[PDB]
């Protein structure tokens, strides 16, 4: 019984509910952050589920304000919900204080909101994992937020079934590239290690969405990595795994 | 949502309130405080103790202050003291420091406190603060008072009594050494002797404190110039007070 | 109805009258418009009676239950701040004329707060409606670096002068100063301004001068007894 | 959540029946006795005390007895807390009345308020009862001396001679033996004393542990006086019946 | 609070109206007869306990207007809650409509109260069941309803409920006719006390008896007048 | 008398001093009764450091 | 019945066990810090620890601004650190607003406390599983520091630390204070009881600090401000240097 809620304590310092909302993220895809100089580079390997589909057609990347992109994985509805609870948030913030939110602040009130969620009887923790960061003009900043509540600072950060292909490849970046890289020279990084990371998951097929928010390259806006930039870094990732 | 409105203390099949019944098992694995009744004045003396003994004792309070007349006392339950001493303030002031412009009667004061209890008796998301609490007071109408409410949310007067864990043993040696005439001097000696009897720590000032509803003291008015008007017949003892009575028992 | 606050370095004086007047009649020969707040925070109030005295009961509860879970000893502004948001949500339909004089950690004060939920500071504040005529006392008299004995004649003679040049003035001047470091200081009637003239005939009637319709008894001193 | 752990005390058992009542009669037998006996001339109240210590006071102690207006007094009998409410709201129905009509309220109408008031709390909202029940003695000119008790369920019905608390089926006995329709009110004093001392659950039956009180038609003018008892006047007249 | 006290049952009822029926099978028995002019409520009271104010007491029959009287049997403490919404719907029916209730419009309403108890959450039924007699207004047709926790309503010609009802039931089959009630208000009044001396027995002080003609009046018979047509009814026997 | 005013840790003085006299009276079969009934009164644990060094 | 201590109440020893699950419960993070009261200052040393090289390493943090005048220094899980991080910062505003001077340290212990208290006499409301320390410098109290704990007890200190390890720190404190005889050591600046500090701590924990593994909060007078892991570095020289 003790093992079954939020509300509930127990005398391992275990609260097994919000545990076991790590357990949802974990059945999620793969999705990534690279943290460049220049901003923040997401991209999210999107399953084909079937040959029925209408491709290119759901977007797992949703916008908050105009700057703040965020992607999630665990479940695809619950998730639905926290990103309309942020765009509320900001929009809140936007009018009280007649400024583009910052990260650090963006950062508060996802934070409180997830929190709030293991404290009542009557509501579930809910169980996904959000990366999400932008540019603001204290500069660019990433944060990933875990089921539980619990966040920090990133210079790179995964979450989904491949964290595990993708972590070891993301020490390999730091140490490629200790003093960063090029928001346009890491398109081909996040390419690369999405494509990796498709060998936990390769009972089926895929297909890759990179969006970008960079100073340099779209004026500090959250956009889609789209046309003959996208397909560059689909083939350039395509050659090294084969 | 929520839907925590049903009641949470409910009868026993055998009787009695299983609810109250565990906290007041709770006031007797606290701490120790008694309370004499003088003729001419009241005193309550507790025990102060802290986890480590790098921690103060000056900055915690185990004897508050509700009124200029009436303090209280403890035992059980340090966070669940804190909160009840300020709403016992809070009702004191709003129903009748405002509806008669003064403070209340002691009587008055012990049954206002009760209903608070009562309702954490009552109803959802509540469950009995877990305290026992003296009320000593003096009023001018019915002079110096001594209460005790319980778990419960009864109140009783009594002559002298004991509450804590070293309670049973301590009304015991309270009963030969109450008498009929007793003056505030001489009870001050008692209770230290009580509690020394209940208390195998380093016995000073500063680990014991004392406080009197003894009488009126013109000097804790604040403002002079009014005769009509007395201070507080509350009377806080800091350490060094205690420290002549330590060598005079 | 006038009211001075004399702030000098050394602590504090605030003075005012114990004429209270509902229009042309005399409502009261001695009435005490010096409120405590606090012990350590007196204050005094001009305008409406029945508004200055029940919002000193107000505010005077909420400092003693405020500083209770402090467990520090009050500050002034504390006073000033509790009136201030008061006022100011009746939007000035309480009409309170206070000079809020007190000592406290932080050293001797004078603040004022007019009927709108305007306030204002000043080492000698005058207000009310007597305070045309004390205020041209106090500017030739005084001076920065009084003592408490300076200060107690200038406001005292401001009060005096105040009864002689207004209308709604007069009777008894009470004073209060409060020192720092000290317990305050109601000095009451310092200055007495004129004994009332002794009348010329005694007019002590006779005894069954009157007539009695009729009459009867009843003692509600007790409810009937065994 | 929060409906798993809903107790649902407020539904019927298979008998039809309400545990959580019955509960709270099973636990005022745990509480003194309180015992009403009308006399023609008047009505004695007589409460034993559920506690007693050399070491409490028990002489400002009106902890059984109470006012609810100068005409209708209770005699309480059970948890002292639950009871403490119903009787400032007594006094707020009391003044209410007298508020609207400027009169004072006959003893019909009050008993059959407080009694609407227990039956709520048993009836719904997922509550526990207040377990009391009320001895009222009452004068009103309508019906005159009026004893009535009410129980945690919430009815009532009038008695002639009644015992609440702890052994009642004891003291009923004894009452109908020894009771006569019309009596002064001293006969009364004496057999409220006699059986008290019949079923006292110490063998000793003392002053200091007797809440007693009366109203008495020895308030000249058709009035009533209504008289708590002190302490060391309880002492005489249990000489007097030569108990002690 | 808002949770369910009425938990739907697999079985076609809720569990709390089948508990409410005994509840009410508990409960002292009421007899309803109607004659060809007058209703009689007989009801059992329980007297057998000992110095027993019986003045001041409300009889187990109330007026809820000045020619509708509800008998009830069940939780006696639930009932007047009941007796406190009829009286006001009745002042109610004269505030907006004009004139006095009808039988039939009170004793809906009176269904409908007890219904809403069971259908709401945060409530449990009522385990009373009533008996509801009267005239309407302009009338003189003895019109004798019953209503029962289920929330339903019934005419009867003559009902009986409360404890052991189904020995008084029978007899009624069998001593009162659908086709002719007795005549006379007295013959009506003693074929209801020769009914209650089945169960209730142990002399003529138990019973009460009280009896409605049209035009508005409620009289109820005090014991001496019982104490009488019993005697009768005892020599005949 | 003072046994049934059993509460004062201040009789462990007088159990010590009846120990002595027969100590010089030398006979230790009893001073060791006394010894005992010395132990039995200061095992209450609020008897001074000064009578426990005794 | 089989709930006993799925809410909060007592149990047949007279307990809440419920709230004593709180306190097995602020030992997760396994960060140990001391405080320790200057003359004229209050300094407070935690321990920092990063579990990857892939995070950011300022933004880890324990030690959170609450007033420009209190430090608050969280022992126990980082997402009820926040929701506590939160609250203060609401009754700082408050106090400000509504009374007229910057809030005492002292009247957030209590406020703070009795918030505590709420939350374990709600019957579905889960206690704060974070041990605060309170660092301050006041003008009217003088440099104090204030301990509450998820029970809403509390009592002032001299010194005090926190951490599962703390029973060491706690040797090392009453040790000290035996030797000086007084409550507070005679140093008239800062830089001193920084270097203090952390002589107890190499000497407690049993390992020596690195400018990347420590984390330092300072209360002077009047401003609250956090050192850098530059001036820490600073620090450490000179305790080799005495």
């Amino acid at each position: 019984g003790y093992d079954l809620s939020n509300s509930v304590f127990s005398p391992d310092g275990r609260n097994f509910q919000v545990e076991y909302a790590v357990k949802a993220v974990e059945n999620g895809t793969t999705s990534i952050g690279i943290k460049c100089n220049d901003g923040v580079v997401f991209a999210v390997e999107k399953l084909i589920t079937s040959k029925l589909l209408v491709p290119q057609k759901n977007v797992k990347i949703q916008v908050v304000d105009r700057h703040i992109g965020c992607v999630y994985s665990g479940l695809i509805p619950d998730g639905r919900h926290l990103v309309n609870r942020g765009r509320e948030e900001a929009a809140s913030f936007k009018k009280l204080y007649k400024t583009p939110i910052p990260i650090p602040a963006f950062a508060d009130r996802l934070g409180q909101y997830v929190q709030a969620h293991t404290l009542y009887n009557s509501v579930r923790p809910f169980g996904v994992s959000t990366i999400f960061g932008g540019v603001d003009k204290n500069g660019a900043h990433l944060y990933m937020l875990e089921p539980s509540g619990s966040y920090w600072g990133y210079k790179g950060a995964a979450t989904g079934k491949g964290r595990q292909s993708a972590k070891a490849e993301l020490e390999k970046l730091v140490d490629h590239h200790p003093e960063g890289l090029s928001a346009r020279e890491a398109v081909k990084q996040a390419a690369k290690i999405i494509y990796l990371a498709h060998e936990d998951n390769k009972e089926k097929d895929f297909e890759l969405e990179i969006s970008w928010c960079s100073l340099s390259e779209t004026n500090g806006l959250h956009k889609f990595v789209k046309g003959d930039l996208l397909q560059e870094a689909i083939d350039f990732a395509q050659k090294e795994i084969n | 949502t929520d839907r925590y409105s049903f009641s949470l203390t409910t009868f026993s099949p055998s009787g009695k309130l299983g609810q109250i019944d565990y906290a007041l098992t709770a006031v007797k694995q606290g701490v120790t405080s008694l309370g004499i009744k003088a003729t001419n004045g009241v005193v309550i003396a507790t025990e102060k103790k802290s986890s480590s003994p790098l921690a103060m004792s000056e900055t915690l309070s185990k004897v508050s202050l509700l009124t200029p007349d009436i303090g209280a006392v403890y035992s059980g339950m340090g966070p669940d003291y804190r909160v009840l001493v300020d709403k016992s303030r809070k009702v004191a002031h709003t129903s009748y420091k405002r509806i008669y412009g003064e403070y209340p009667p002691t009587k008055l004061l012990v049954s206002e406190v009760a209903k608070i209890m009562q309702e954490a008796t009552q109803s959802g998301g509540v469950r009995p603060f877990g305290v026992s609490l003296l009320i000593a007071g003096h009023d001018e109408f019915n002079g110096f008072s001594l209460y005790q409410v319980d778990p419960s949310g009864s109140y009783f007067p009594w002559k002298a009594t004991a509450i804590g864990k070293g309670s049973v043993a301590a009304k015991t040696f309270l009963e030969k050494r109450w008498n009929d005439e007793l003056e505030l001097e001489d009870a001050i000696h008692i209770a230290l002797l009580t509690l020394k009897e209940s208390v195998e720590g380093e016995f000073n000032g500063d680990t014991i404190e004392l406080a009197i509803i003894g009488d009126e003291n013109p000097d804790l008015l604040g403002y002079t110039g009014i005769p009509t008007d007395k201070g507080p017949r509350f009377r806080k003892l800091t350490s060094q007070e205690i420290n002549d009575r330590l060598e005079a028992l | 109805t006038t009211i001075v606050g004399v702030k000098f370095n050394n602590g504090v004086v605030i003075a005012a009258d114990t004429r209270s007047t509902q229009g042309p009649i005399v409502a009261d020969k001695n009435c005490a418009k010096l409120h405590r707040i606090s012990p350590k925070i007196w204050c005094a109030g001009a305008g409406t009676a029945a508004d200055t005295e029940a919002v000193t009961q107000l505010i005077g509860s909420n400092i003693e239950l405020h500083s209770l879970y402090t467990s520090r000893e009050p500050r002034v502004v504390s006073a000033l701040q509790m009136l201030k948001q008061h006022l100011f949500k009746y939007q000035g339909h309480i009409g309170a004329y206070l000079i809020v004089a007190g000592v406290d950690p932080t050293g001797s004060h004078l603040f004022s707060i007019h009927a709108h939920g305007s306030t204002d500071v000043g080492y000698y504040l005058s207000l009310g409606s007597g305070s045309l005529a004390a205020m041209a006392v106090l500017e030739s008299h005084w001076k920065q670096d009084l003592t408490k004995e300076e200060a107690i004649k200038l406001a005292s003679d401001a009060i005096q002068a105040g009864i002689w040049n207004d209308l709604g003035s007069g009777s008894n001047v009470d004073v209060c100063v409060m020192e720092i470091g000290k317990d305050a200081e109601y000095l009451r009637n310092y200055l007495t301004p004129n004994v009332r003239e002794e009348k010329q005939k005694s007019y002590k009637f006779p005894r069954g001068t009157t007539a009695v319709l009729k009459e009867s008894i009843v003692n509600i001193c007790d409810i009937q007894e065994e | 959540g929060s409906r798993r752990y809903d107790s649902r005390t407020t539904i019927f058992s298979p008998e039809g029946r309400l545990y959580q009542v019955e509960y709270a009669l099973e636990s005022i037998s745990h509480a003194g006795t309180a015992i009403g006996i009308m006399a023609s001339d008047g009505i004695v109240l007589a409460a034993e005390r559920k506690v007693t210590s050399t070491l409490l006071e028990q002489d400002t102690s009106t902890e059984k007895l109470y006012k609810l207006n100068d005409k209708i007094a209770v005699a309480v009998a059970g948890l002292t807390a639950d009871a403490e409410i119903l009787i400032n709201t007594a006094r707020i129905h009391a003044q209410n009345y007298l508020k609207t009509y400027n009169e004072d309220i006959p003893v019909e109408i009050l008993v059959r308020r407080l009694s609407d008031i227990k039956q709520g709390y048993t009836q719904h909202g997922g509550l526990r009862p207040f377990g009391v029940s009320f001895i009222y003695a009452g004068y009103d000119d309508r019906y005159g001396y009026q004893l009535y008790t009410s129980n945690p369920s919430g009815n009532y019905t009038g008695w002639k001679a009644i015992s609440v608390g702890a052994n009642t089926s004891a003291a009923q006995t004894l009452l109908q033996m020894d009771y006569k329709d019309d009596m002064k009110v001293d006969d009364a004093i004496e057999l409220a004393l006699k059986t008290l001392s019949k079923t006292t659950d110490s063998s000793a039956l003392t002053y200091d542990r007797l809440e007693f009180a009366t109203i008495r038609k020895g308030a000249n003018d058709g009035e009533v006086y209504q008289k708590i008892f002190k302490p060391q006047e309880i002492k005489d007249i249990l000489v007097k019946t030569g108990i002690t | 609070y808002d949770r369910a006290l009425s938990i739907f049952s697999p079985d076609g009822h809720i569990f709390q109206v089948e508990y409410a029926l005994e509840a009410v099978k508990r409960g002292t028995c009421a007899v309803g007869v109607k004659g060809k002019n007058c209703v009689v409520l007989g009801c059992e009271r329980r007297s057998t306990l000992k110095l027993q104010d019986t003045r001041i007491t409300p009889s187990k029959v109330s007026k809820i207007d000045s020619h509708v009287v509800l008998s009830f049997s069940g939780l006696n403490a639930d009932s007047r809650i009941l007796i406190e919404k009829a009286r006001v719907e009745a002042q109610s029916h004269r505030l907006t409509l004009e004139d006095p209730v009808t039988v039939e419009y009170l004793t809906r309403y009176v269904a409908g109260v007890q219904q809403r108890y069971t259908q709401s959450g945060g409530v449990r039924p009522f385990g009373v069941s009533t008996l509801i007699a009267g005239f309407d207004p302009r009338d003189d047709e003895p019109k004798l309803y019953q209503t029962e926790p289920s929330g339903i309503y019934s005419s009867w010609s003559a009902q009986t409920i409360g404890r052991n009802s189904k020995t008084v039931r029978e007899f009624l089959e069998k001593n009162y006719d659908r086709k002719e009630p007795p005549a006379t208000v007295e013959e009506c009044v003693k074929l209801t006390v020769r009914s209650l001396l089945e169960v209730v027995q142990t002399g003529a002080k138990n019973i009460e008896i009280t009896v409605v003609k049209p035009d508005s009046d409620i009289v109820a018979l005090s014991s001496e007048e019982i104490n009488q047509y019993v005697t009768q009814i005892e020599q005949e026997k | 008398e003072f046994k049934k005013l059993d509460d004062k840790p201040s009789l462990v003085d007088v159990h010590l001093l009846e120990s002595k006299v027969y100590h010089k009276l030398r006979n230790l079969a009893k001073s060791k009764a006394s010894l005992t009934a010395a132990r039995t009164a200061a095992n209450s644990i609020y008897c001074p450091t000064q009578t426990v060094a005794e | 019945a089989g709930y006993d201590r799925h809410i909060t109440i007592f149990s047949p020893e007279g307990r809440l066990y419920q709230v004593e699950y709180a306190f097995k419960a602020t030992n997760q993070t396994n960060i140990n810090s001391l405080a320790v009261r200057g003359k004229d200052c209050t300094v407070v040393i935690s321990q920092k620890k990063v579990p990857d090289k892939l995070l950011d390493p300022t933004t880890v943090s324990y030690i959170f601004c609450i007033s420009r005048t209190i430090g608050m220094v969280v022992n126990g899980p980082i997402p009820d650190a926040r929701n506590a991080a939160l609250r203060a910062k609401a009754e700082a505003a408050e106090f400000r607003y509504k009374y007229g001077y910057d809030m005492p340290c002292d009247v957030l212990a209590k406020r703070m406390a009795n918030l505590s208290q709420i939350y374990t006499q709600r019957a579905y409301m889960r206690p704060l599983g974070v041990i605060l320390t309170f660092v301050s410098v006041d003008e009217e109290l003088g440099p104090s520091i204030y301990k509450t704990d998820p029970a809403g007890y509390y009592v002032g200190y001299k010194a005090t630390a926190t951490g599962p390890k703390q029973q060491e720190i706690t040797t090392n404190l009453e040790n000290h204070f035996k030797k000086s005889k007084i409550d507070h050591i005679n140093e008239e600046s800062w830089e001193k009881v920084v270097e203090f500090a952390i002589t107890h701590m190499i000497d407690a924990l049993g390992t020596e600090f690195s400018k990347n593994d420590l984390e330092v909060g300072v209360a002077t007078k009047d401003k609250f401000f956090t050192l850098s892991a530059e001036n820490i570095e600073e620090r450490l020289v000179a305790i080799a240097e005495q």
